[PDB]
């Protein structure tokens, strides 16, 4: 009854698979593979490079030197030694390509994306000290590429837009910055995949200091923000707080952490969360720090997620002449880019709603870190989260219910989740919640609770019949979604046995009610009830609470 | 059968211990808790051989337990004092029934989504003393199953224990391969959003581990082929649900690495002659779904890279592709479509038998499964295949309002269609004729079509547009920041002055003798339509002086003091549309009209939309 | 080869053909100014994932054979790729004679 083994198990050579994946690695949008674009590269200022038998001549094909290193170290090293050999060698390559005044850095984005593909292929064998070395290299690499995330808010009155309208250097260093932060995110997720005993090798003070500088560089205040790198920079902090939660020896990590790092992160998180998401001025350039707007001149996918349309895709291919060995960039006139469909705006809104979800998610995570009170568990997550909850309910009701965009459901899931972020902060963390700050938010908290307490009346739904008319009114988009899923992409969605479309005509209807802002879930109504009704704080008196009960009836 | 009446009395017994009133969630432990024995009986009358094969009486059996846990969140967190809460004992017992019903996709999806309800929102009452007491336990039994996965290499493994070890591994995969809506942030590896979780890389580890196990084992059992198709079903289901899943366009992915993972995974699956079983469309479904994801986007080159097909051709046989007949047919169709878009279209031609483009075929036939349906009630399969055939045709693009009018009035666009006045004629003759009293749904569909069509009428003079190139509204459906009421136009056209769709609206709706009972649905829909018309259009004079509220301000009064809060908060939204016009509100008389209207509501429940209406 | 600076594939990377403006035999697309050895390594990496050893060999044999063929039969074309293609094909043949198939040898 024992299953018989395979006598000729062909375990594939994992470094051969890794090498082949390197060689055929191509980013999404460009014509040629990344290695081949590197073959189309030289460097006519560094007339010789060598670090460890990694000789690059003056007019040498750079990717040819790469593949020399690749094929050489393939015969020699095992997997992790091959990896970190490539990591440190291409790191030193990126290093002295960077630190030179006259040198163009066109190889650098492809080198960073190449190195990302190197890292993320097998995280099981990728070594954490190599992660640390590469990580600190990307951190001080971004403080080298310094002036990108520090373009000022407004131009001068005489800051002329007369210009050669060039885009090649801008494309180079936008890809450098974006791929760099993407690589930081990749390092930390593969370091997350490394086990829950093995972090102190990665973590020391220099990790936190370098990331603290580049984090203030990323979530900027007096400069134009790059929404791309904002995604990465907050996903980093997500991975950080996640592994702090999921290790046993969180004490060494939090003792390494100074609370200045916390309270400098949390202010930029608040200033991020107090921004707005409006489709009609995403791809417009507008007032700063209110509109996460994803500028037209940096619009591609990225290494992890495919964040935009990648209008710059063929422009990555036209960065090079593809019939020639060069280092200077091929031309991109800047304004040739650029009315068909604002679905681009809707999916960019979908990304930004997932972003604010991640912001309140890491708020949740850090509260679960500091179950105890601290400098940062201090009450401002009543204020800022309550402001967010109140605004994304009020102008939800004013603006969104009946706007039939696909983003309505996630935008009203934001309030559904930050209700619990209010709730467990209220119940389990009342000890720090100061008497002054609750009065700083006394209107909006109680009103936001009452916007769920008004939903216990239940005089809209009461049936099945008219509710599906209402979801024809507002939720035809999810009807399209579920017909496409039921028709193509789900095994269980065919030949429905008259118990599961029963579940459908329960859940689509409660979902479209949750869109229509009446008839939330009773547990969320109870969570809003057991803060306002709760006598932990005098939110209302009894002679003021009935003034709100009459505003339902009751 | 005999105990379906017991379940019908049992749900009544659950709803009996609700509360003194209809308000019941009761999150805390009260010092009758007599439903604990029934909670025990819900699963002790479940592990049985006779009528669990029946669908709906099993569905109600687990659904009564779902409603019990729905109305009682304290039941998970009751501290079953062995070492934990009872929810860890709940999960593996739940897993025993799921592994007894491992194969029925309905039976496992229906279980996993209700477990997602049981975990996502129920732990949120407690969090840290219980969230880490169950998200550790998931990875504990995961670690146990992947640990037991390794001793099948050394060959001393059993046969049925081998089987349900693989199956329990499979179901633990399947729960965590779900979407973000089922499992939210309740579980600590799915904590990260943006399609990018800790489950990603750990899953890419464990799938390579079970590939290594499948290369380690050597078994040609029929049931092994059956459970072998399951994991490729899971690997395509893992990558399908993390797509953005838009309206009618193909659902765009988020992680090209996860794409390459599933592509190279099923490719390495097929390379080793894995997963062959009779009359089984599962691999065909996976191939067709992933090709449907990679029809014509940027990831089509990624598809031809990380799943190549060119090398299994064998053109000169009836057995064209080797493995299993219908899956090989699907592969032939994918190969045909790839060849179709590779070749220039001049070689292609559409034969008008199935109206799809096809090249200059072959000296032999070799083209029998290319265009024919091949199914035994394989409905999703032939619809996949017909989408693959049809998407190349460069036909009329999918559009929201056009899909809705094709859903409502089928086969309308056998005409000009994009000509404007004829769809006005069709909607007018429908709103004059095709209703007596049964279309309390269909007339709501008609008026939401009228609400979008009035926007389309406003989109002329904005001499470029058409029926097809209008998904949503550039004024009502997209939005900018700041004051939205600056974007609206003072000297926009009038509703009754120019828009014959509003003439139709005033004809039927604003002059119907039973406005006081349409329905809440039809009142909501006429409010939406009037909202869009007065957004895109100037409303008429609200009052001349002879009483005379203009049948829409009358509707404001009717829906404003309404019993439900939704129509209150919708009827407040159309109010500032009255507050702006030229040649109506030029000298602030509709202003003072709305002012003295808003000064006249001391009703307690209308305070909310009252204050909002003020603002 | 013994004597030249670069590897044979790398010399093929420095090769184009501006008279045959397009070549294709079996998904072996070569454009006009395309890097020829880049098209080779596209074929190499593509057939690596798919074929076993002998099928990989004779795939390369017939494809580079057709390549040498129409590089030869052209009046204005220089045939500089041809010696490196022949030496490449020799290295293809002689590596594993155990798996190399005799009908491919005949062709
Ligand atoms: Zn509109």
């Amino acid at each position: 009854n024992m299953v018989p083994l395979n006598p000729n198990r062909i375990i594939p050579d994992e470094t051969s698979l890794f090498l082949e994946s390197i060689l055929l690695h191509q980013i999404i949008g460009a014509d040629l593979s990344t290695i081949e674009i590197l073959n189309r590269l030289k460097l006519d200022y560094i007339t010789e490079f060598k670090f460890k038998n990694f000789v690059i001549a003056k007019g040498a094909p750079i990717g040819k030197s790469i593949v020399s290193l690749l094929l050489r170290c393939k015969k020699t090293l095992t997997l992790d030694r091959f990896i970190d050999t490539l990591l440190e060698d291409i790191a030193v390559l990126i290093k002295e390509i960077s630190v030179h005044p006259n040198e163009s850095k066109l190889a650098v984005p492809f080198l960073v994306a190449l190195m990302y593909q190197i890292v993320q292929f097998r995280p099981s064998a990728t070594h954490n000290l190599a992660l640390k070395d590469c990580f600190l290299f990307i951190c001080d690499l971004i403080r080298i590429y310094h002036h990108v995330l520090k373009v000022p808010i407004h131009e001068s009155n005489m800051n002329l837009h007369v210009e050669p309208q060039i885009f090649q250097y801008e494309l180079i260093d936008y890809l450098i910055i974006s791929y760099s932060f993407d690589l930081l995110e990749g390092i930390l997720r593969v370091l997350q995949s490394h086990p829950k005993q093995t972090y102190m090798e990665f973590f020391d003070e220099n990790i936190l200091k370098s990331f603290e500088f580049v984090y203030k560089l990323a979530l900027t205040i007096s400069y134009k923000p790059m929404v791309n790198v904002i995604f990465s920079a907050v996903e980093v902090v997500n991975i950080i707080t996640s592994i702090i939660l999921n290790m046993d020896n969180s004490s060494d990590l939090k003792s390494l952490i100074s609370g200045s790092w916390w309270r400098d992160c949390i202010t930029r998180l608040y200033a991020l969360l107090e921004k707005e998401i409006k489709s009609g001025d995403v791809y417009n350039e507008n007032v700063d720090t209110t509109t996460l707007h994803m500028s037209k001149y940096h619009d591609f996918f990225g290494l992890i997620r495919n964040i935009g349309d990648n209008e710059l895709g063929g422009l990555i291919s036209k960065l090079i002449y593809t019939d020639r060995l060069q280092s200077v960039p091929r031309v991109i006139s800047k304004e040739d880019i650029g009315f068909t469909a604002p679905i681009i705006g809707y999916k960019m809104e979908k990304w930004l709603l997932k972003l604010k979800d991640e912001v309140l998610n890491i708020f949740e995570n850090l509260l679960m870190i500091y179950g105890d009170d601290a400098t940062i568990v201090n009450g401002e997550m009543l204020i800022h989260s309550s402001k967010f909850l109140s605004r994304e309910q009020a102008l939800m009701i004013e603006r969104y219910v009946g706007q039939d965009s696909p983003n309505l459901d996630l935008r009203c899931h934001l309030i559904e989740h930050t209700l619990t972020i209010i709730y467990r902060l209220w119940k389990d963390h009342f000890k720090q919640l100061r008497e002054e700050q609750i009065k700083q938010v006394e209107s909006q908290l109680i009103m936001s609770l009452w916007r769920f307490l008004v939903c216990q009346t239940e005089t809209v739904t009461a049936n099945e019949r008219e509710m599906r008319d209402h979801r024809h009114l507002v939720d035809s988009l999810h009807d399209l979604t579920i017909k496409d899923q039921a028709s193509y992409y789900e095994d269980a969605f065919e030949d429905l046995p008259e118990y599961i479309e029963e579940e459908l005509k329960m859940q689509l209807n409660k979902r479209t009610g949750r869109i229509m802002q009446v008839k939330y879930d009773e547990k969320f109504q109870e969570m809003a009830r057991t803060i306002l009704e709760s006598k932990s704080f005098d939110l209302t008196t009894l002679e003021e609470a009935d003034s709100l009960y009459i505003s339902m009836g009751l | 059968e005999s105990h379906v009446k017991y379940l019908d009395e049992l749900i009544l017994a659950i709803k009996d211990l609700n509360s003194g009133v209809d308000s019941k969630v009761q999150i805390k432990k009260v010092p009758s808790l007599k439903i604990l024995n029934t909670l025990i009986r819900n699963l002790k009358d479940q592990r049985r051989n006779n009528i669990m094969k029946n669908d709906t009486i099993f569905s109600k059996t687990v659904s009564a337990l779902a409603l019990l846990l729905e109305y009682n969140p304290f039941l998970l967190v009751m501290k079953d004092s062995n070492g934990n809460f009872e929810i860890q004992r709940l999960i593996d017992d739940f897993l025993n029934i799921s592994v007894l019903n491992y194969d029925n996709y309905h039976r496992i999806w229906f279980m996993r989504r209700k477990l997602g309800s049981w975990c996502k929102a129920c732990v949120e009452f407690y969090g840290k003393p219980a969230k880490f007491q169950l998200t550790a336990h998931f990875e504990n039994t995961m670690n146990l199953y992947e640990q037991a996965l390794t001793e099948v290499l050394l060959g001393k493994t059993e046969l049925l224990k081998f089987y349900d070890t693989l199956k329990g591994l499979y179901i633990l995969l399947y729960w965590f391969t779900s979407e973000y809506s089922t499992f939210g942030n309740s579980i600590a590896f799915l904590d990260s959003s943006l399609g990018f979780t800790k489950f990603d890389f750990n899953f890419q580890r464990l799938i390579r581990i079970v590939l290594y196990v499948f290369d380690s084992c050597e078994l040609a059992a029929l049931e092994y082929a059956e459970i072998q198709l399951k994991y490729i079903s899971l690997v395509v289901d893992y990558v399908c649900n993390r797509t953005i899943s838009t309206a009618l366009d193909a659902p765009a992915l988020v992680c090209c690495e996860q794409l390459k993972f599933v592509l190279t995974t099923m490719h390495h699956f097929l390379d080793n002659k894995y997963g062959l079983l009779d009359n089984d469309p599962t691999m065909a479904k996976g191939i067709l779904r992933l090709y449907s994801l990679c029809i014509s986007n940027d990831f089509s080159k990624c598809f031809v890279d990380h799943f190549p097909i060119d090398q299994w051709a064998d053109f000169s046989q009836s057995e064209h592709f080797p493995f299993t007949q219908l899956t090989n047919k699907a592969l032939s169709i994918v190969y045909f479509d790839l060849k179709r878009r590779s070749l220039p279209v001049e070689a292609l031609k559409y034969d008008n038998k199935f109206n799809i483009w096809v090249y200059q075929s072959e000296p032999d036939s070799s083209l029998k499964n290319v265009t024919s349906p091949f199914d035994d009630r394989y409905k999703q399969l032939e619809k996949l295949r017909l989408l693959v055939l049809k998407k190349f045709n460069k036909t009329e693009r999918g559009t929201l309002l056009k899909y809705r009018v094709n859903q409502l009035s089928p086969g309308f666009f056998q005409r000009a269609g994009n000509d404007f006045k004829l769809i006005l004629n069709e909607a007018s003759v429908s709103i004059q004729t095709c209703f007596k009293t049964n279309n309390i749904t269909r007339l709501t569909s008609w008026t939401v079509i009228l609400g979008r069509l009035a926007c389309l009428e406003s989109e002329k003079f904005s001499s470029t547009k058409d029926m097809d190139n209008w998904y949503v509204c550039h004024l009502c459906d997209i939005e900018k920041t700041g004051n939205p009421f600056v974007r609206i136009n003072p000297n926009r056209p009038e509703a009754a002055g120019k828009s014959e769709i509003f003439r139709i609206l005033h004809s039927n709706f604003l002059s119907h003798p039973n406005i006081d009972e349409f329905s809440e649905s039809l009142l909501s829909g006429i409010l939406f339509s009037l909202h869009r018309i007065f957004s895109h259009f100037q409303p008429p004079k609200l009052t001349d002086g002879n009483g005379q509220i203009n049948k829409s301000f009358k509707l404001v009064q009717k829906c404003f003091m309404n019993s439900n809060r939704y129509l209150r908060l919708l009827s407040t939204r159309i109010i500032p549309l009255f507050n702006i016009s030229d040649s109506h509100n030029s000298e602030d008389e509709h202003t003072a009209t709305l002012i003295k209207f808003l000064q006249s509501q001391k009703l307690p429940v209308v305070k909310e939309n009252l204050v909002i209406a003020w603002t």
